[PDB]
């Protein structure tokens, strides 16, 4: 999180470099969000 | 008034005789309304009105004045209607249709819902 | 030649003598709001839905078993008449449970379809509702008596058509119940058809159950070969499957029942 | 606005305007993503009286169209009067 | 007032009204009903014959000046023997009204081509022509204008079925798109939505 | 009321001239567009940096549709088809019979999510909140057969992102 | 009073050729023109003012993805309404398709009087009320 | 992400179809398609290319652009938000990473 | 009367049956223009034949009029031809070189569907 | 002469007498999906989003045009915050058409840079759809009886902030075009239209304003309340493309001010109807009251009936003026809707607009037609 | 509540299994049958029934306008529970 940059570019997410014993280094997906982190990525919420 | 510059639409030339021009068509729309039946509501109706219009170009010199009297936006816009109305009052001579309905409708025609 | 001179709307219509004024609003192609009233059974005059103005006449009178007279002139959409048909209207949704989403009549109910045009829109209702015991008459006919507006169409048919006198009203008020009293079933070769005469949800169809919904059926119009009778149908289906067994009117033959065998 | 001053000052020059009070990024001016709950108001038809609906019934008091002729010393008239003439812009006449 | 109504123009009303005596006697010859809705919309029913008549008074009166054809479309009603009802949406600018005319046609009678009263009617008449089938006489370009080249019938008739006759796919073995006729995998499931009880009353037809 | 946009003389006085031979002379109004895109230049980009930035959403937006159930793990649906007879699109397919427990409840739910217009009308017209369109939107397939979705696909969509769309339904039910 | 000058045609109207439809579902098909009955379960008569024109059902089978109603007929979901039995026939007649005319069926008016069921003698006496 | 904003189709990698396809323009679509310099993907884009959406029962419209040509990646949505067309276009960058050409080769 | 209806182009058949030849020979002149632009791989004789059978399905036809709009629809199909506004696959559409024969003896039609 | 077939949505057949255009015949329908004939079949309520997929770049001004239609019919009136919020996006809307139609343009001619400076501003407006309705552009949110749901706590202060800078923005895509000597060599004298043939060849919008016709539907036939708002119309004197374009850039700054006063002006109260025959309730009162539950069912289910009866309705929309003519038949569905969109008089006309003129202006004058060919052909 | 066929496939919670001679079985080689594991019949038998010191108790499913529509359930036969027609709750009368 940084709240100084501009709206959309305020919040980000690194990935993780193993999900369900997948290699993610480079093979990264918007969909390994999970719904609860999710709805704070998309700001639907503030509140993490 | 000195004479505008333009009329503000394309295509509608600005005309330096704006009276002479609405007597001329007026008169000659009466003329053509002659040649159709005293009876006929378009010989009526056309008559009427362009008397009126005619009354007022003959009853105010200032185009300005004029244009507010008539109603008809710009002088030139007046100018062309009466060029519209005199090349109906032509084609009505020919379609006569003062004349009883050519037909009937079918019983149900105009039946909504059906 | 007896014939007497009765007004609809200001509309002149000669009736016989001995009609009703709903029948005389038939005859002009107006149909009366009823619940209670079924052509075939015998006039009960009590959901008072049909009430209708009568012009000069202080109080509305029930259409259904009111016997028109001469030069009555019935107002069958004054201001009068339409605020007794939300009167009664918003007493019958008043206790009625909201069941519509779970309930086979959606779609085809004439407790929807009148409260959408004759009634009210919105609910003054802020009490508790009633909830009435289940009866089980048998497995052809399944009973959520909560849903029952004690129309007594059922009880009329048993009754008069179907000649088994073991429908009847246990109780009194409010609290007055549509059924059988005691534990038993009422099967017999027509029971099958309360559940189309019964306005609601009460009484449906157990096969039926859940299965579709009115407007996704296509209907077919045929002719029912379990006996001799001939009797006219109408055969529902729905992507190609059948689905219910409905009766079709034909007033030489069955008129509009079925027995449980067609069905 | 994370620019230093210097870039600032070329941006606003070559446009010629003041870029740094309208910004096109929004920064923390816009509405917070998780807001207070409502209670939004209720319509004029929620009464508990005086609310028949045969009174305020719209689709009932539509009528077929009135049939003003059918085949089954007057004054000449417009369908309307003539449009009034538009005033100029008082705010900006000309561009 | 009534928040929930929509409120009446009466004095529109009246006008509309003196309006449509006005047409109907000024063309006796061809207009055959008038009528104003409750919404204050004017409705001159003519005969086939008035096509051209009876607009070119309408753009051309002074009292009239309807110069802008807005619309022009058709109704098909297969109940009527004439099925088809071909209908004129027209606009005045300096009086700042709307006036609508009615005509009709069967699948065979010719309508006269209103190009020369209004050029907008070029393509609104193609249109009709490609999507009901209603031949517009000496018209200068007449053909389809939306449908496929090649395309059967007349879509938007009452009696073409929804999703037509034949379905496009692309078939290797002649190396191009083919038409065939038309298999859906789920086929259209026609809802019966009507209410067996009257809505309207005020509409109601005699028996 | 009315402007003329472009209804202006321009001046025939010898320093007005004088000025518009200058700009044709020496291309000045041509190099004003050149400042306007210098200052483009140094300006910060728009651009975020998806995947790992998204772009902002609200608890209204319509994604992909969804099964969801009671606190108590029963489905909400009790297959009453409102949702299949408001579908533009006719996308959903219902099938229904009696539970084994007596139950009112789906055999078949199907939605066919490239008949789908996305429209939000199924979850306006469920009277049990049961379908909903989630907040997710990264799903696409690699075949068609994929988005011709089943009871347990929609059932798994429900179980797979409840936590949200019980916050999106939180947030937003009192507008609705 | 026409001045367009006019023709004599002495035949039957057929439009079979200009409609653009299908040899195969002009003369294999089979049109009902009917008046709907009444759905049983509700009174309201107004779904039995109409007349309707519809054709013959034919297969519906199973789509092996899904388990979806599939159909090739084109005309399985074409339904006409028309004011009276007369301009329906003249509808199908035109467009070349067999059909069946059925008769409405309307009820019959019904002698209907509440104090039969307090008779004196009579077997119409109610039981219960 | 190296993906230019609109080559010509002679250039072209892959080919968006980001509407309704109708009858009168599905040949027109597969003739693009089969000038297509090689390797050529293409992507699906909202409703109405995956199965005709909204227009699915048209007597004009064709149920899917996959009855025209192949389809690597279907976007569903109507429309796909922007974001949702950009993880369709990573999965398709995904998609080609996975590709084995040379091993099916070396084995054959 | 109830039978006097305006004329389309004929007001008899001698007259529309005029149209029909006018039309007859336009097509008949443009099959191998049209085989030769369009690159078919039909031949111009089974191009006439096709030409000719459409020309044969309705021929029983005796109102003036359907005469008249069956050449109005003609000549259209024509125009499109001649322009180029077809392709290959409009031209080619005559033909059902896809579709399978549908058997049209009872025995046939009695082994695969309930259809008549 | 030369034949050049541009094909392809749309399929432009020219007659080229060297580099001038003796005759141009757009060939359409390529678009074309029996829209007309799909709303015979669907009820008032699942008729709604065949508009937004029209002119899908105008999509809340296409439903607005429609809701109209159906209440003029229903005989009802939506309530005033209805149409406050309704004339609040109408404008925000014809600032979406506005940018897609100048920078598109600007982008066919060569000028690229326009287009990615605005289309910045389309993203933030799509925001404000996709919080009202939850889609970015089919919102689906305006309905015959008001608008779907509330606007969100927070969003009008959204809306206020996004209208301060905006005037800003259009100062910079004028400081690249309208001085511009290039973009006025591609614009001025071209595609000249007289004020008597653009009348009579059915156009309508900027289309007549840039000829110097005064007529405006917003102000000569008010609709919603639109006559509660203060505003100017901008007028051409040429009839040129260039004309056109100023008339398009001052619209937007005149939709900014009455962006200006909806917010300002945005009364309380509901958003729709407050009759339950023709709106569905709340969900709170569908749960709770018998009648309620009644009305939501029939109102999702079969809809809600119309009188028997014929409207031809028609708005202001950013392309001209768009109109439906409904035909009711007194059922819960449509018996015809026939769509009037502008661009297909517009797009008729292409042919006389472009005589005398050289190929690369049929370009420009297709931009400044403003065409979207999802309306064109329905 | 995920049962197995004797080949091997999980019956889904409507019931649905293929047969052995399927071909419709093809689909899945190579790929996976979906199947929910949270069989509903089996999550609202485990709740607890209710019991309440009324005749009429009214389930509206729990949270409000959050629920299902609130209907009122009888309790006045004691041979068995009083089921919601929406959730699948039950209740029971105390000692009446
Ligand atoms: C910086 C400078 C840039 C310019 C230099 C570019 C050099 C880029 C590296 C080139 C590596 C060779 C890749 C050649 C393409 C491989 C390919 O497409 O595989 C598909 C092909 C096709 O495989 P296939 O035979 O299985 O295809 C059969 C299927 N059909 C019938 C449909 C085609 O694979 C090959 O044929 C491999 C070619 C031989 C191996 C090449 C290795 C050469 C390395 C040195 C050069
Ligand atoms: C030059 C300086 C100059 O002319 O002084 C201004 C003087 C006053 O004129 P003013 O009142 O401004 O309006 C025009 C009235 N004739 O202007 C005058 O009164 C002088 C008369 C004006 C007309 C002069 C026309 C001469 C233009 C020839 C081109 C000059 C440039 C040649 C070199 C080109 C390369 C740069
Ligand atoms: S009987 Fe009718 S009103 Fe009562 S719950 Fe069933 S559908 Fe609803
Ligand atoms: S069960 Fe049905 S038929 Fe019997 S009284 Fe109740 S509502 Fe009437
Ligand atoms: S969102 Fe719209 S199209 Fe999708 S399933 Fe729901 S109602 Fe149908
Ligand atoms: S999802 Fe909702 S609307 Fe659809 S059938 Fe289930 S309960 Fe009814
Ligand atoms: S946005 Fe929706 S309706 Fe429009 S082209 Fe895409 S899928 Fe079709
Ligand atoms: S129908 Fe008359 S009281 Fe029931
Ligand atoms: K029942
Ligand atoms: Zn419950």
């Amino acid at each position: 999180e940084d709240n100084k940059q501009f709206f959309g570019r305020h919040r980000w997410v690194i990935y993780t470099t193993e999900m369900n014993g997948k290699n993610t280094f480079w093979d990264v997906d918007g969909s390994m969000v999970p719904p609860e982190w999710h709805r704070w990525l998309h700001c639907m919420t503030d509140d993490p | 008034g000195l004479l505008k510059k333009t009329t503000g639409l394309v295509g509608l030339a600005v005309c330096e005789t704006p009276h002479e021009r609405l007597k001329i068509l007026y008169t000659k729309i009466l003329d053509v309304l002659g040649h159709i039946p005293k009876n006929a509501a378009y010989r009526k109706y056309t008559e009427q009105i362009t008397n009126e219009k005619l009354s007022m170009v003959k009853a105010e010199p200032d185009v300005k004045k004029l244009e507010e009297r008539l109603q008809g936006g710009q002088i030139e816009e007046v100018i062309l209607q009466a060029e519209n109305e005199l090349s109906l009052a032509r084609k009505m001579i020919q379609w006569k249709p003062w004349e009883p309905l050519v037909e009937e409708p079918p019983a149900s025609q105009w039946k909504w819902p059906i | 030649s007896n014939l007497i001179e009765v007004f609809v709307d200001g509309q002149s219509v000669m009736v016989e003598p001995g009609t009703t004024v709903l029948q005389a609003c038939e005859k002009v192609g107006m149909q009366i709001p009823r619940f209670c009233y079924h052509e075939r059974l015998s006039v009960a005059g009590n959901c008072r839905m049909c009430l209708v103005e009568i012009e000069k006449a202080p109080k509305v009178v029930a259409a259904c078993a009111m016997p028109v007279m001469k030069g009555w002139n019935i107002l069958t959409n004054s201001e009068k008449t339409k605020k007794a048909r939300e009167g009664v209207m918003e007493f019958l949704l008043a206790n009625h449970p909201l069941d519509c989403p779970i309930c086979d009549q959606g779609g085809e109910c004439d407790l929807q379809d009148q409260s959408m045009m004759f009634g009210s829109d919105r609910s003054r209702f802020l009490e508790g509702k009633r909830a009435v015991e289940d009866k089980n008459i048998g497995p052809l006919v399944k009973t959520i008596m909560t849903r029952c507006i004690q129309c007594t169409r059922c009880i009329r048919f048993a009754s008069e058509i179907a000649g088994v006198d073991d429908l009847g009203t246990t109780g009194r008020g409010n609290d007055m119940q549509v059924g059988t009293y005691i534990e038993k079933m009422f099967m017999s070769e027509l029971s099958g058809n309360i559940i189309d005469i019964c306005p609601v949800g009460a009484l449906t169809s157990k096969p039926y159950a859940f299965t579709a919904r009115p407007w996704e059926t296509r209907k077919t119009e045929s002719i029912d070969v379990m006996d001799a009778v001939g009797s006219n149908i109408v055969v529902s289906t729905r992507t190609g499957e059948v689905m219910r067994i409905l009766p079709r009117m034909h007033e030489d033959i069955n008129e509009e029942w079925i027995s449980d065998k067609t069905r | 606005a994370s620019a230093t001053r210097f870039i600032q000052w070329l941006r606003n020059w070559a446009s010629g305007r003041d870029l740094q009070a309208k910004l096109q990024l929004r920064y923390q001016e816009i509405s917070k993503r998780t807001q207070p709950p409502p209670k939004l108001p209720v319509g004029p038809s929620h009464k508990l009286s005086n609310n028949y609906y045969c009174t305020r019934d719209g689709r009932r008091e539509a009528m077929p169209p009135s049939i003003v002729m059918s085949s089954q010393e007057k004054k000449a008239v417009s369908p309307a009067p003539p449009i009034k003439r538009w005033e100029l812009s008082q705010d900006e006449p000309y561009l | 007032t009534r928040p929930t109504v929509r409120p009446r123009n009466d004095v529109a009303h009246k006008q509309l009204s003196a309006f449509g005596e006005y047409v109907a006697e000024i063309l006796p010859k061809y207009v055959q009903q008038v009528q104003v809705s409750c919404f204050n919309e004017l409705e001159i029913c003519i005969h086939p014959d008035g096509v051209i008549p009876v607009l070119t008074f309408l753009r051309d009166h002074s009292n009239a000046q309807f110069k802008s054809l807005a619309d022009l479309t058709a109704v098909d009603i297969p109940t009527r023997q004439n099925r088809f009802e071909i209908v004129y949406n027209l606009l005045s600018l300096r009086f700042n009204s709307r006036i609508r005319v009615k005509t009709y046609t069967d699948e065979l009678t010719p309508i006269e081509s209103s190009v020369p009263v209004y050029k907008a009617a070029n393509w609104y008449e193609r249109e009709i022509w490609d999507m009901f089938g209603v031949f517009f006489a000496n018209h200068p370009d007449l053909r389809r204008i939306l449908t496929d080249y090649g395309f059967e019938g007349h879509p938007f008739r009452k009696d073409f079925p929804l999703s037509g006759y034949v379905e496009l796919r692309y078939d290797d073995e002649v190396k191009r798109v083919v038409a065939e006729p038309v298999e859906l995998a789920q086929e259209f499931r026609k809802f019966d939505l009507n209410s067996p009880w009257e809505a309207f009353p005020a509409y109601r037809q005699p028996p | 009321t009315y402007k003329y946009v472009n209804l202006r003389e321009p001046s025939m006085d010898m320093k007005s001239v004088t000025d518009r031979a200058a700009q044709t002379l020496l291309w000045t109004e041509l190099i004003r567009g050149l400042g306007m895109t210098l200052s483009y230049l140094f300006r910060e980009p728009a651009t975020i940096n998806y995947p790992f930035e998204k772009g902002p959403l609200s608890p209204r937006f319509r994604g992909e549709h969804a099964l969801r159930r009671y606190p108590s793990g029963e489905e909400r649906c009790i297959a009453c088809k409102l949702c299949e007879a408001v579908c533009p699109a006719q996308a959903i397919t219902i099938e229904a019979e009696p539970r084994a427990d007596g139950s009112r409840r789906t055999t078949r739910y199907d939605i066919d999510m490239t008949k789908c217009i996305y429209c939000g009308f199924c979850q306006e017209a469920c009277p049990v909140d049961a379908i909903v369109e989630g907040p997710n939107f990264e799903f696409s397939t690699e075949t068609h057969e994929e988005l011709l979705y089943n009871k347990e696909k929609l059932l798994n969509n429900g179980d797979k992102w409840e936590a949200e769309i019980a916050a999106n339904i939180q947030a937003d039910y009192l507008y609705r | 009073t026409r001045d367009t000058q006019l023709i004599t045609v002495d035949e039957k109207l057929d439009i079979t050729t200009i409609t653009g439809v299908p040899e195969e579902h002009i003369k294999t098909r089979k049109a009902r023109i009917f008046v709907p009955a009444r759905n049983n379960m509700q009174s309201g008569v107004n779904n039995t003012k109409k007349w309707k024109m519809e054709f013959d059902t034919r297969e519906r089978w199973e789509n092996p993805l899904m388990g979806w109603a599939s159909t090739a007929d084109p005309l399985s979901n074409l339904v006409l309404t028309f004011s009276t039995k007369e301009d329906a026939v003249a509808f199908a007649e035109k467009n070349g398709w067999s059909y069946d005319v059925e008769e409405r069926k309307v009820p019959k008016p019904k002698s209907k009087s509440y104090g039969a069921n307090f008779s004196w003698n009579k077997r119409t006496r109610v039981s219960t009320k | 992400f190296g993906v230019v904003f609109r080559a010509s189709p002679r250039q072209s990698d892959v080919m968006i179809v980001a509407g309704t396809l109708t009858n009168k323009m599905a040949p027109a679509l597969r003739k693009v398609y089969d000038q297509m310099p090689e390797p050529r993907y293409v992507v699906s884009m909202g409703s109405c290319a995956n199965g005709g959406g909204y227009y699915h029962y048209s007597y004009s419209v064709v149920r899917g652009c996959d009855r025209i040509v192949p389809v690597d990646i279907y976007v569903p949505g109507c429309p796909p938000t922007a974001e949702a067309l950009l993880y369709g276009i990573l999965q398709l960058q995904k998609k080609i990473k996975r590709e084995k050409r040379l091993r099916i080769w070396y084995r054959r | 009367a109830s039978t006097s209806v305006k004329p389309i182009f004929s007001r008899d058949m001698n007259e529309a049956k005029r149209r029909v030849r006018e039309l007859y020979r336009a097509w008949y002149r443009e099959v191998p223009n049209t085989v030769h632009l369009f690159q078919l791989d039909i031949s111009v004789k089974q191009g006439r034949d096709k030409v000719r059978e459409m020309f044969k399905k309705n021929a029983h036809i005796t109102d003036p009029r359907v005469v008249d709009l069956l050449v109005i629809k003609g000549k259209m199909e024509l125009e499109e031809t001649i322009k180029v506004w077809k392709q290959r696959t409009h031209v080619m559409r005559f033909f059902h070189e896809t579709e399978a024969p549908r058997p049209k003896d009872f025995l046939s039609k009695f082994y695969v569907g309930h259809d008549p | 002469n030369l034949t050049l077939n541009f094909g392809p949505v749309l399929r432009l057949v020219m007659e080229l007498s060297g580099e001038m255009v003796r005759k141009c015949d757009p060939h359409i329908g390529l678009l074309h999906r029996g829209t007309e004939k799909l709303i015979e079949y669907k009820t008032y309520l699942q008729a709604l989003p065949y508009f937004d997929r029209l002119d899908y770049v105008s999509m809340m001004c296409n439903e607005q045009a429609y809701s109209l239609a159906v209440e003029k019919l229903l005989n009802i009136r939506p309530p005033p915050r209805a149409q406050w919020i309704r004339v609040l996006f109408g404008e925000i809307t014809r600032l979406l058409n506005h940018i897609m139609a100048v920078t598109t343009h600007a982008l066919d001619i060569g000028a690229m840079t326009p287009f990615f400076w605005m289309f910045e501003e389309r993203e933030k407006m799509f925001e404000f759809y996709e919080r009202v309705s939850g889609a970015r552009m089919h919102a689906a949110y305006v309905r015959p009886g008001g608008v779907h749901q509330d606007l969100p706590l927070g969003l009008m202060d959204d809306i206020y902030e996004f209208s301060k800078n905006f005037s800003l923005r259009i100062d910079e895509l004028e400081e690249m075009l309208t001085n511009n000597r290039i973009w006025r060599n591609r614009t001025v004298d071209i595609g000249i239209v007289t004020a008597e043939d653009a009348l009579n060849y059915g156009f309508s919008g900027v289309m007549l304003r840039g000829s110097g016709i005064q007529w405006d539907l917003r102000k000569t036939q008010p609709y919603d309340v639109y006559d509660q708002v203060e505003f100017d119309v901008p007028i051409g004197s040429r009839g040129d493309c260039y004309d056109r374009y100023l008339c398009r850039v001052e619209e937007m700054r005149q939709s900014i001010r009455i962006i200006s006063q909806c917010l300002n002006k945005m009364p309380p109260g509901e958003i729709k109807v407050d009759d339950a025959k023709v709106s569905p309730p709340k969900r709170a009162e569908m749960k709770t009251s018998m009648e309620s539950l009644i009305h939501h069912f029939k109102l999702y289910t079969e809809g809600y009936q119309v009188p028997p009866g014929a409207t031809y309705t028609a708005i202001e929309a950013p392309k001209g003026e768009f109109g439906v003519y409904l035909v009711s038949d007194g059922s819960s569905r449509p018996y015809r809707c026939k769509i009037k969109a502008p661009g297909f008089a517009h797009l008729a006309g292409l042919d006389k607009m472009s005589k005398g003129h050289m190929l690369a202006d049929v370009v420009a004058i297709i931009g400044t037609q403003d065409i979207v060919f999802g309306e064109v052909d329905r | 509540g995920v049962r197995t066929s004797p080949t091997g496939e999980k019956v889904t919670h409507t019931g649905q299994v293929y047969d052995d001679g399927d071909y419709r079985k093809v689909r899945f080689v190579g790929r996976q049958k979906e199947v929910n594991e949270n069989f509903a019949i089996d999550l609202i038998a485990e709740q607890p029934v209710s019991q309440v010191g009324s005749r009429v108790i009214s389930c509206d499913g729990g949270g409000g306008a959050l629920g299902h529509p609130r209907v009122y359930i009888n309790l006045d036969k004691e041979t068995k529970t009083g089921t919601c027609g929406y959730c699948g709750l039950q209740f029971r009368q105390q000692h009446h």
